[PDB]
C-alpha cells in the first residue's frame, strides 16, 4: 500500500529510508497484526483483577470479565475513557486561554486587539461594557469563563447561537451539560470497577462530558484567542513542505496552544534576532507551522504551513529544521530520537508535555516575549550547526486561502445581500441558497491523518465527492491542512471540482468551495455557524442537511468531537472504526439508538466514496423531512 | 413542493399545454401548413438559439416538443433547475407560434404580441447607448391599479423599457399610463407565455448585435447575461408555471423579484414586500445605473 497521496511526502519518505531513520509507517509496519480484543474494545484494564479480555462475538468463548462485567460494559467504559480524554485535552487548552485573558493588560505583552468581540462575548457572559475600562471588561469575561471550567453550583454559561430547542432535548435527555472538569471526573469515577455497568447511560454519560467540551471549552478558547490575537478574517498562505528555505533559519512551530506561536510570530520581527540571523549567515528567519498552532497563526497572520500530523518527522528529515519548538498534543515522541540523526533542535516548552532527550525551555506565561524570544535565539542559533549537504526541501508548495471565522463568512455573504431588502450581517444568504436548494447541504470535514489510512487520500476524496455533489464544505485541522496541501483552498478550485450550484455561489461570494475555518478547538465555530443557521430557521440543528465527517481520525480528542457534533444534532461519518465492534449494544447506540435521542447518529464508513454517498442521500431525507 | 419541485411542475404543465395546442394545430390546419412569426429572420428564436434549427411547418412544430422534454430533467440540482426554466421557455414559444398559425390576429390592441426584427434594430441603438438602461420584464397583478400604475411610470421617467405581461396590463389602463413602442411601455398578452415575446427580444439581440450563430445556446446564455439588463417583477399570487418561467429568466441571467414569499436565491430570486422600494431593488439587483 502506498504510504501517501502527497508528492513531497513520498520523496521525503525515500529520504529517510536512504537516511536510515525510522517514521510512523515504519513503526506501524513493526507493529505488525494488532491485538484484536484491543481493536475490538472487549479488553479491560480498569483493576488489577483484570487484565480482562471477553470474546468480540458473543455467545462464543469468555463472556464476561472478574467483576462480571460484559462486552458491552467494556466497550462502553473504554469509549467514555476516550471521551473522557479528548474533553480534557480540549478543556485544558480552553483553561490556557482563559487564564491569559485573566492577565491581559493594556502596557503588557498580551492585549485585547479586538474590543468588537470582547463587548458581545461579555454580553453573551452577562459582563457589562457600555461605560467600562476594556480590560475591567476582559477580566471579568475570564472570570465567568473560568467559572464554565469548576463551578459546582448553579447552570453554566452556553453560547447564544445554540438553539433553545436543543437545550430542552439535552435537559430532557439528562445530557445537559455541567462544568467542564465535573464532567471529567463523573465520568472518570463511572467507569471505576463496580460502577456503571450498562452501556446506554455509559453512552449518555459520554455524549453530557462531550458537550462541555464542544460548546464550553473549545467555544470559549475560540473566542477569547479571538478576542487576544484578532478574528481571523480572510488571508493567504503557502502549504506542505516546500515552504522550508535552504538559505534561511528554519522554525517550526508544532503543537495547540496558540500563546506560545503568537510570541514566536511577533519575537520572529524583533530587530536583533534579525540582526543575529543575518549574522549566522542566513537570509532572514522563516517561521513555519504544522497541526493546530499552525492552523492558528496561519489563520491570524498567514504563517506558512510546514504540513500536518503524519508529516512531523518529514520536515525533520529535510535536514534544514533548525529549531523545532512544540507546546503539548498530537506531537510525536519520535521526534526526540529523530531529531539526533540531524541538527535539529526539538524544544519542549510546556510543563504539561516534557518529553525524554528533548532541550526543554519551559515558555514563562508571565513574560511571555521575552521567553519567547530566548527560544527563537536558540533556534537561531542553531543554523550554525546546519550541514546544508543532507538538507533537501521538495519544491512542492502550494497557495491556499484561509482565515474563514464566522465572522469573516457573515462578511463575504453581504456582497449578495440586495440593500433595499436586507438585513446585512446575518447568516440569512446561506440560509437562502441551503433552503432553495442551489446548495444541497454542508459538511465539516475534520480530523487526523492514521497509518490506517494512505495519508490525506481519505481526507481529498471526501472533501472532492462533496463539493462536486454541491455540498459546501468546511474544514479544520489536519484535513484542512491536507486540503491545503492538495490545492482546494483556492478560488480556482471552484471551477475545477465543484459541481453547479456550489461553482456558482462559490462565484458569488467570491470564495473558495473549502472554507478553512482554523483549528480543533475551531470546530466550534462551525457549530456557532450551524447554530445560527438553525436560528435563522426556527428549526433544531438536527433539521438541517448538515453533517461531519473525520475520515482519518486518530486522537481522543476526535472521538470527544465526534460524540459531541452528534450530541449537538449532526450526523457524524468516521473514516476510522473506533474500537467498538466487540460491544453489540453500543454499536447500536451509536449508529442507532442515537438518532431517536439527539436526532443524529454516527455513521462508520471505510470507503470514502461509499461516505461521499451516504452523506448525500442523508441529506436529502434530512432536506424532504423540512420541505426544503 | 421546494423551488425545484415547483420548477419542474410549471415545465410539465407548460409541456402539457403547448402538446395540447400542437395537437390541435396539426388537427385544424395539417402538417405541411407554415408556422412562422410575423416579420422576423430567426424562425423561432429560442428553439433557433437552442438548437439551430428553424421551425417552417407545423410537423416540425410538432417535433419541437422533443427539446422541451429532453430539458426537463427532475433532478434536484442548479443545472437542471436552470434547463427546466429553458424547456418552460421552449414550451412557451411553441405555444406562441401554434397561436399564430391557428388565428390570423392572435393579439388585439393594447397587446401587440411578437416584436419584429426591425423594431429590434430600432431599439438597439438606445439600448447600447444607454439611453435604454435595463429592461423592466412586468408580470401577473399589483395589489392596486395605482401601484401598478406607480411602478409603470417609475420605470418609464427613468428610461427603462417596461413590458407587461397579465392584468398588470389593465392595471395601468386604470392608471392611465400611455402605452406603446415610443412610449417605452409594450403590453405583450394577458397569458404568462406572452412573456416569451420579450425574452426573444433579448435572444435575437445575441442573434443580431451579439453575432452568435444559432446554436451556441451557451454563449447567446452568456450575451443576455452579461449585456442585456433586463429582470423580472414578478406581482401576485405566483403559480407553478410562473415560477418555472421565472426559471427560464434566471436561466437567462435575468433576475426575478418578487413581492411573494419563495425560497430566496442571492442576487437571482428575490422578495420585496415593499412596493415602494421595487424599483430600487430592482436597479440594484440588475447592477442598472441611471
Ligand atoms: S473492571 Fe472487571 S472486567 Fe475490568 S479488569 Fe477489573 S475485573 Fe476485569
Amino acid at each position: 500500500k502506498a504510504k501517501s497521496i502527497d508528492q513531497a511526502t513520498l520523496q521525503l519518505l525515500d529520504k529517510a529510508k536512504q537516511d536510515g531513520v525510522e517514521t510512523v509507517w515504519d513503526r506501524k509496519a513493526d507493529m505488525k497484526v494488532q491485538c484484536g480484543f484491543g481493536s475490538a474494545g472487549v479488553c479491560c484494564r480498569n483493576c488489577s483483577m483484570g487484565p480482562c479480555r471477553v470474546s468480540p462475538v458473543p455467545g462464543k468463548g469468555v463472556e464476561r470479565g472478574i467483576c462480571g462485567a460484559t462486552a458491552d460494559v467494556i466497550v462502553s467504559r473504554n469509549f467514555a475513557r476516550m471521551v473522557a480524554a479528548g474533553t480534557a485535552a480540549h478543556s485544558d487548552h480552553g483553561r490556557s486561554i482563559a487564564l491569559s485573558l485573566y492577565h491581559t493588560s493594556k502596557d503588557g505583552d498580551i492585549k485585547v486587539k479586538d474590543e468588537n468581540k470582547l463587548k458581545e462575548v461579555a454580553k453573551s457572559f452577562n459582563v457589562e461594557t457600555e461605560g467600562r475600562d476594556i480590560y475591567d471588561i476582559a477580566h471579568d469575561v475570564a472570570k465567568e469563563g473560568l467559572s464554565n471550567y469548576g463551578k459546582q453550583l448553579g447552570e453554566v454559561t452556553l453560547p447564544p447561537s445554540l438553539p433553545e430547542k436543543r437545550k430542552e432535548l439535552w435537559r430532557k435527555l439528562g445530557v445537559y451539560p455541567r462544568a467542564v472538569d465535573r464532567e471529567i471526573a463523573a465520568v472518570m469515577h463511572s467507569t471505576h470497577i463496580g460502577c456503571n455497568a450498562d452501556a446506554e447511560a455509559m453512552i449518555k454519560m459520554s455524549m453530557r462530558c462531550s458537550l462541555t467540551d464542544g460548546w464550553m471549552g473549545s467555544f470559549m478558547g475560540t473566542e477569547f484567542s479571538d478576542i487576544m490575537f484578532g478574528t481571523p478574517h480572510s488571508i493567504d498562505t503557502e502549504a506542505n513542505l516546500g515552504v522550508l528555505e535552504k538559505n534561511s533559519v528554519n522554525v517550526v512551530l508544532h503543537g495547540h496552544e496558540p500563546l506560545l506561536s503568537e510570541m514566536v510570530v511577533e519575537a520572529a520581527s524583533d530587530p536583533e534576532l534579525v540582526e543575529l540571523a543575518k549574522s549566522v549567515g542566513a537570509d532572514g528567519i522563516n517561521l513555519c507551522g504544522m497541526c493546530c498552532t499552525g492552523n492558528e497563526v496561519s489563520m491570524r497572520h498567514g504563517i506558512k504551513i510546514a504540513g500536518n500530523f503524519m508529516q512531523q518527522e518529514l520536515a525533520v528529515v529535510t535536514g534544514a529544521v533548525d529549531g523545532l519548538i512544540v507546546d503539548v498534543q498530537c506531537i510525536m515522541p519520535a521526534l526526540a530520537k529523530l531529531s539526533k540523526s540531524y541538527h535539529t533542535k526539538f524544544i519542549t516548552t510546556s510543563p504539561k508535555a516534557h518529553i525524554t532527550d528533548s532541550i526543554y525551555m519551559e515558555f514563562d506565561e508571565e513574560n511571555p516575549l521575552d521567553s519567547a524570544k530566548k527560544i527563537l535565539k536558540e533556534a537561531i542559533l542553531n543554523f550554525k550547526n546546519r550541514d546544508q549537504s543532507k538538507v533537501m526541501i521538495p519544491e512542492l508548495k502550494c497557495k491556499a486561502i484561509l482565515g474563514y471565522s464566522v465572522e469573516e463568512i457573515i462578511n463575504k455573504l453581504d456582497k449578495v445581500v440586495n440593500t433595499q431588502i436586507g438585513p446585512m450581517q446575518t447568516v440569512k444568504p446561506l440560509a437562502d441558497v441551503l433552503v432553495s436548494g442551489v446548495l444541497r447541504g454542508a459538511a465539516a470535514v475534520v480530523g487526523c491523518n492514521n497509518p490506517k489510512v494512505v495519508q490525506d487520500s481519505a481526507h481529498i476524496e471526501t472533501i472532492k465527492g462533496l463539493i462536486k455533489n454541491d455540498v459546501i464544505v468546511v474544514v479544520t485541522g489536519c484535513a484542512a491542512q491536507a486540503a491545503a496541501k492538495y490545492g482546494l483552498l483556492q478560488k480556482e478550485a471552484a471551477e475545477k471540482y465543484a459541481g453547479p450550484g456550489l461553482a456558482t455561489v462559490c462565484k458569488l461570494v467570491d470564495i473558495p468551495p473549502v472554507l478553512h475555518m482554523g483549528s480543533c478547538v475551531d470546530i466550534s465555530r462551525i457549530l456557532d455557524l450551524v447554530g445560527r443557521v438553525a436560528n435563522l430557521l426556527g428549526v433544531d440543528m438536527s433539521d438541517l442537511p448538515v453533517a461531519g465527517v473525520a475520515p482519518e481520525w486518530m486522537s481522543e480528542k476526535a472521538v470527544a468531537i465526534g460524540t459531541y457534533v452528534v450530541t449537538s444534532g449532526i450526523d457524524t461519518w468516521l473514516g476510522v472504526a473506533p474500537p467498538v465492534t466487540g460491544g453489540p449494544e453500543v454499536v447500536d447506540i451509536l449508529t442507532n439508538k442515537m438518532e431517536d435521542w439527539v436526532g443524529a447518529k454516527f455513521f462508520i464508513e471505510t470507503d470514502p466514496h461509499k461516505a461521499v454517498e451516504q452523506i448525500v442521500n442523508r441529506m436529502n431525507e434530512k432536506r424532504k423531512k423540512l420541505g426544503i | 413542493m421546494n423551488l425545484f419541485q415547483t420548477v419542474f411542475t410549471g415545465s410539465k404543465q407548460a409541456l402539457a399545454a403547448a402538446e395540447g395546442i400542437v395537437k390541435q394545430a396539426v388537427d385544424e390546419k395539417g402538417r405541411d401548413y407554415k408556422v412562422a412569426f410575423p416579420d422576423t429572420a430567426y424562425s423561432l428564436p429560442v428553439i433557433f438559439a437552442a438548437t439551430g434549427k428553424k421551425i417552417t411547418n407545423v410537423g416540425e412544430l410538432e417535433g419541437a416538443l422533443d427539446i422541451v422534454r429532453s430539458l426537463i430533467v427532475e433532478e434536484e440540482m442548479l443545472d437542471k433547475l436552470l434547463n427546466s426554466g429553458l424547456a418552460t421557455a421552449v414550451a412557451a414559444e411553441i405555444i406562441e407560434a401554434a397561436k399564430y398559425v391557428l388565428s390570423d390576429a392572435p393579439y388585439a390592441e393594447p397587446c401587440v404580441g411578437f416584436i419584429s426584427d426591425p423594431i429590434i434594430r430600432s431599439l438597439g441603438v438606445p439600448l447600447v447607448t444607454g439611453d435604454i438602461p435595463g429592461v423592466a420584464v412586468i408580470l401577473g397583478e399589483c395589489p392596486d391599479s395605482e401601484t401598478a400604475a406607480k411602478i409603470i411610470k417609475d420605470y418609464q421617467s427613468k428610461g427603462l423599457l417596461t413590458c407587461l405581461v397579465g392584468k398588470v396590463i389593465d392595471q395601468a389602463i386604470e392608471g392611465k399610463v400611455k402605452m406603446g413602442l415610443d412610449l417605452r411601455v409594450i403590453p405583450l398578452g394577458y397569458d404568462v407565455t406572452s412573456v416569451i415575446h420579450v425574452v426573444t427580444i433579448a435572444i435575437r439581440a445575441a442573434l443580431i448585435f451579439g453575432g452568435i450563430k444559432g446554436g451556441q445556446l451557451n454563449d447567446i446564455l452568456k450575451y443576455t447575461a452579461e449585456r442585456v439588463p433586463a429582470f423580472v417583477n414578478a406581482f401576485g399570487p405566483l403559480s407553478e408555471l410562473v415560477v418555472s418561467a421565472g426559471a427560464g429568466a434566471i436561466a437567462l441571467g435575468f433576475p426575478v423579484l418578487t413581492d411573494q414569499v419563495v425560497p430566496e436565491v442571492p442576487t437571482l430570486l428575490l422578495t420585496q414586500k415593499d412596493y415602494d422600494k421595487m424599483v430600487k431593488t430592482s436597479l440594484e439587483a440588475r447592477n442598472i445605473k441611471i
